RNA sequence: CGAUGUCGGCUCAUCACAUCCUGGGGCUGAAGUAGGUCCCAAGGGUAUGGCUGUUCGCCAUUUAAAGUGGUACGCGAGCUGGGUUUAGAACGUCGUGAGACAGUUCGGUCCCUAUCUGCCGUGGGCGCUGGAGAACUGAGGGGGGCUGCUCCUAGUACGAGAGGACCGGAGUGGACGCAUCACUGGUGUUCGGGUUGUCAUGCCAAUGGCACUGCCCGGUAGCUAAAUGCGGAAGAGAUAAGUGCUGAAAGCAUCUAAGCACGAAACUUGCCCCGAGAUGAGUUCUCCCUGACCCUUUAAGGGUCCUGAAGGAACGUUGAAGACGACGACGUUGAUAGGCCGGGUGUGUAAGCGCAGCGAUGCGUUGAGCUAACCGGUACUAAUGAACCGUGAGGCUUAACCU
RNA sequence: AAUUCCUUGUCGGGUAAGUUCCGACCUGCACGAAUGGCGUAAUGAUGGCCAGGCUGUCUCCACCCGAGACUCAGUGAAAU
RNA sequence: ACACAGGUGGUCAGGUAGAGAAUACCAAGGCGCUUGAGAGAACUCGGGUGAAGGAACUAGGCAAAAUGGUGCCGUAACUUC
RNA sequence: AGGACCGAACCGACUAAUGUUGAAAAAUUAGCGGAUGACUUGUGGCUGGGGGUGAAAGGCCAAUCAAACCGGGAGAUAGCU
């Protein structure tokens, strides 16, 4: 509605870039381990989808040890602070759902370019 | 529950509605108007307009992928040809609708569903 | 303070510094001025009751008309009591607002569930659900048993089965005090509220957690 | 399950109580159409508010 | 995850494949759950070469849940094991000496100290 | 015995207290600590598995605790059919035999659309005394009542130490309930795309049809849990067991006989919902009707004429409302649905055309096209327009006020 | 043991925990050699048991699409 | 007993795909099954899908699921070879 | 070659579900088994009630089977209801 859009412009206030799936990304986000303002870093692989207004999803692969992990980012969040975009490729699909499936190696998408 | 849901069942699966909405659809055109069950005038409305949106507007290439939507040469040649000229004439809102009550073989509420920009 | 009663438009979630973003719904006041009265002159209540206005003036009736007009013009779609013993209010529109809950930091709202209808036994009363097809012939949704045999002879009142969901006022208590916009009129509440959009809703003052 | 005793003719009547036609009262009159028609229908002759959509 | 059976994955040395949880402790019958509690295990495998038997009851704490775990927004941080640590059944302490594997800031809080040292992520 | 279906399970409970836990105490061989035992206490809560047809039992591991017993050893016109016990069959055994088996084993039709009572909901009349429309008071009824750990107190009291509280407070969970899709997810045949086969659209291309939604991925709104929020309180009042003062009978003593004081999750409240058919029909506010006649035991009316209102429903258009009624909203002086325009959302570079590649196909055009149930706006279509139903200043008695 | 009452016998294996199962032991209530004994590869809509894969069987139920139910109109039962 | 979702033999045996009288979609050819129309509940039936767990279910993994073709590899206990 | 294997037709009925005042006095659906034979089926034929037949269940012999059905003895008899 027209009554939760003005509050919403109202917490639009993160000008990010565009991502489109097969984005590798490096997010920045404040621990507050022990009221530290260190921020640690989470190149993974984006998969979910964006927007819904405010409300974003993005989602890691990490392959740590063997195995990953997913971690929604909202790009709106101060937690969140900044998200680098690092490279992105060219895939048909919007999630990469089935890189939990037949994990790495076929990990590997094509090119965007520019 | 059918909560800010819309799109009735009718008589059948979505797969008897589709074939039946197409029928309807070509028939409208073909012959100007139909008198049937009043809910079902009422559903077949919200989706036959869409042909009619496609072909007050030139385009080749919706024509042909307004034929993903219908099929029939001659509905999609009267649409656009000659019943483009009669909703160029406007925006919104391409039948007027209108009600006639019962039925003889049993009793079941008919309305009309019919263009408006002839039907003089 | 009173609560008083805006309407629900949509529902959101609001970000602080701190990492946390609470669940929010935004509650849209918009005047609640006070019309009808209740008192002790009166016996038995001292309430008072408000407005919010309504679409037209010509889909309410005319005893629906009368009693707006001895004590201003405002319209109303309605009128709920709040009981009070002081924090003496007066009858003449007042044009109160959400600016009551800026010294109040805990709530209620009460307003009114949105239901299903029709119930059932699972879908309303949280049965089990078996006989899956280990064993089906008609066992899923069904109560099995209802009562026992004929030393009770019958089954007791109140015993839940069947009927209805929602449609009723409802309350959970608490949904704290967030922010208060009396400039904008929002209402900024912690957490999910009662009912769909488009329901009435108090906002008492809770001292009953 | 299957019944058993036998209802009364009252129990019976009792429940056709509630069973009637609704007295519409379905004859009216338009300005555009006098015709002693059901309203918000056809008049026999097409009219709704006037405008002929019968061609049968 | 369920109280009752489940397979889970050693993120630590000692143990081996399959792990069965027998009750999600807290009791009280809990349902499901567990991301950073304790709970009564017994190991199903456990390591070819070197000894702390097969069969035993142990502890464990899910550091890995592969529905989820999440806060301070309720941001899910969604595993893709189901994965623990063994710990002392007597006691508390990891009797596994080198742990791998994201764990769970819930352990950061609290008397656990010994888990999130030995682990990174 | 003119059929009262056995056990056990499942499902669904409900009651009793001879109480398992929480609560409150007495005694203690009551160091603390957890207890032991007994008294009071049914408000609430009261475990999953392994084996076995068994309920039970035994075992495993929690749990605050996994109470006991009753309800046709609770529940088959609710489910199951494994056991016992149908007819088959077999072993061992018994029997001369046919056959037999509270020994054992494998296999082996569980029927019935509810009239009535009862319950859970929900309307339709009439009533509430002129008739209406709203808003309530709150008599009553129902819901709800759980609890660990950790941190603080305090490493204090206690203890030789080891160990380690009470009283009280805070915090974070578990189980259960309640609410809600905003978040996280699921579904989403009604949205988009890929794709297998084939058939069609004259043919190519591109599509559509059909194949359990053909198969398969993602997904909107809505609903929903596995998600998220919130809830069980404090505090009163009157008490129980209990603990007491004061205190005679019975110069003392004595909690009781006179009189007073505290005292539990019980009870009365406080909290939430239903709630004036609460026929004891309550109350507050407002609105609408203030014309004639006639025939009667006449003050009790019956009928007739003129008005017919306020308001209702009907009807239509419909709703995060809905089995149907109901309720909610609107009916052109309109945003009520749909449509349209725009937005948004989801997919992911349409088609066609051009170029490259022999081709398959790629690239460019083009983060394109499409896109609902959403949101915003906009009368484009239908909400037409009469009507209908509902009447016509309020019975008697008495008090008070008013000429 | 499809044979054993006591009996969940007893010991071992498997199970986290195994009245069954499996291997043994022999105290065979009340096994036994053509009313065939003991084995047995192959076979089995065979009995029992375990394990893998796999799963809405369950945890713990939800939504959806259809056919009814529900409502209208026509027709029109039943046992009792 | 019914214009009964059942039973009933021989003969003819098309296309494409496919091993095929499978099956899928089409022919030729013949049909929509003699109540329709609405609302889309609960509940029942019939299906489809399910986050995480994976037999904890139950008398019993019953059902469903999942497996599946063809070619090629490679293949153990045991054995009446 | 094979009472061979996998599997349509055909036959048969192992499981479950739905029905169980049905659609139907035994069927339907999804699975299932057998499948050139100890097969299966059409046509016709043949065995008769104290009898047949039976890869054997007291099964089957016209929806009836531990002695069919129909007529007759016969209004059997019933200390029974």
């Amino acid at each position: 509605s027209n009554i939760i859009k003005q509050l919403e412009q109202e917490q639009m206030k993160q000008d990010v870039p565009s991502f489109r799936p097969g984005d590798t990304v490096e997010v920045k986000v404040w621990v507050v381990e022990g009221s530290k303002k260190r921020l640690q870093a989470f190149e993974g692989v984006v998969i979910a989808i964006r927007n819904r207004g405010l409300h974003s999803a993005f989602t890691v692969r990490k392959i740590s040890n063997g195995e990953g992990v997913e971690r929604v980012f909202q790009t709106h969040s101060p937690v969140v602070d900044s998200i680098s975009v690092k490279r992105r490729g060219a895939v048909r699909k919007a999630k990469l759902y089935y890189l939990r499936e037949r994990t790495g190696k076929a990990a590997r998408i094509k090119e965007r370019l520019n | 529950m059918r909560h800010r849901k819309s799109g009735r069942q009718l008589n059948r699966n979505s797969s008897h509605r589709q074939a039946m909405f197409r029928n309807m659809a070509g028939s409208l055109v073909r012959h100007e108007i139909i008198k049937t069950t009043l809910p079902k005038a009422k559903e077949l409305r919200r989706v036959v307009e869409p042909l009619i949106t496609l072909a007050k507007t030139d385009s080749v290439a919706n024509r042909r992928l307004a034929f993903a939507r219908t099929r029939d040469n001659e509905i999609v040649a009267k649409l656009f040809n000659e019943l483009g000229p009669r909703f160029a004439s406007r925006a919104g809102g391409y039948t007027r609708i209108l009600k006639c009550g019962f039925r003889a073989g049993d009793n079941a509420p008919m309305a009309y569903i019919e263009l408006v920009d002839r039907s003089e | 303070m009173i609560g008083l009663v805006g309407k629900k438009v949509g529902m959101t979630r609001i970000f602080t510094e701190d990492g946390v973003s609470i669940p929010v719904t935004v509650i849209e006041v918009e005047a609640n001025r006070v019309t009808q009265v209740k008192d002790l002159a009166n016996d038995g209540y001292r309430a008072i009751q408000v407005t919010t206005g309504a679409k037209k003036a010509n889909r309410v009736t005319k005893p629906e008309a009368g009693h707006f007009a001895k004590a201003g013009v405002e319209a109303g779609r309605g009128l709920w009591e709040f009981r009070l013993a002081e924090g003496e209010e007066f009858t003449v529109g007042q044009s109160i607002s959400v600016e009551l809950f800026a010294d109040v930091k805990k709530v209620d709202v009460t307003g009114t569930s949105k239901g299903k209808g029709f119930a059932g036994t699972v879908k309303r009363w949280n049965f089990r659900t078996q006989d899956a097809t280990h064993g089906n012939s008609l066992s899923h949704r069904v109560p099995g048993s209802i009562g026992q045999n004929q030393t009770p002879g019958k089954v007791f009142k109140g015993k839940k089965m069947a009927g209805q969901m929602g449609n009723e006022r409802v309350t959970v208590q608490s949904l704290d005090v967030v922010r208060v916009d009396a400039e904008r009129n929002l209402l900024l509440v912690k957490g999910a509220v009662p009912g769909a959009t488009g329901s009435d809703l108090i906002v008492k003052p809770a001292v009953k957690a | 399950a299957v019944q058993q005793n036998k209802p009364t003719r009252s129990k019976r009547g009792m429940r056709r109580s509630h069973d009637a036609l609704t007295a519409v009262t379905s004859l009216s009159v338009d300005k555009t159409s006098g015709e002693k028609h059901l309203r918000h229908h056809i008049t026999a002759d097409g009219y709704y508010r006037g405008r002929k959509v019968i061609a049968k | 995850m369920i109280q009752e059976q489940t397979m889970l994955n050693v993120a630590d040395n000692s143990g081996a494949r399959r792990v069965m949880c027998i009750k999600v402790l807290g009791g009280s019958h809990r349902r499901y759950a567990g991301v950073g509690d304790i709970i009564k295990i017994t190991i199903k495998e456990a390591i070819p070469r070197g000894k702390v038997k097969k069969g035993d009851v142990l502890k464990a704490v899910v550091v890995r849940t592969k529905k989820g775990v999440r806060r301070p927004d309720g941001s899910v941080i969604r595993f893709d094991g189901n994965a623990c640590v063994l710990l002392n059944n007597n006691s508390e302490q990891p009797i596994g000496t080198r742990i791998f594997g994201p764990v769970t800031r819930e352990l950061r809080s609290e008397k656990f100290m010994k888990i999130i040292s030995l682990a990174p992520e």
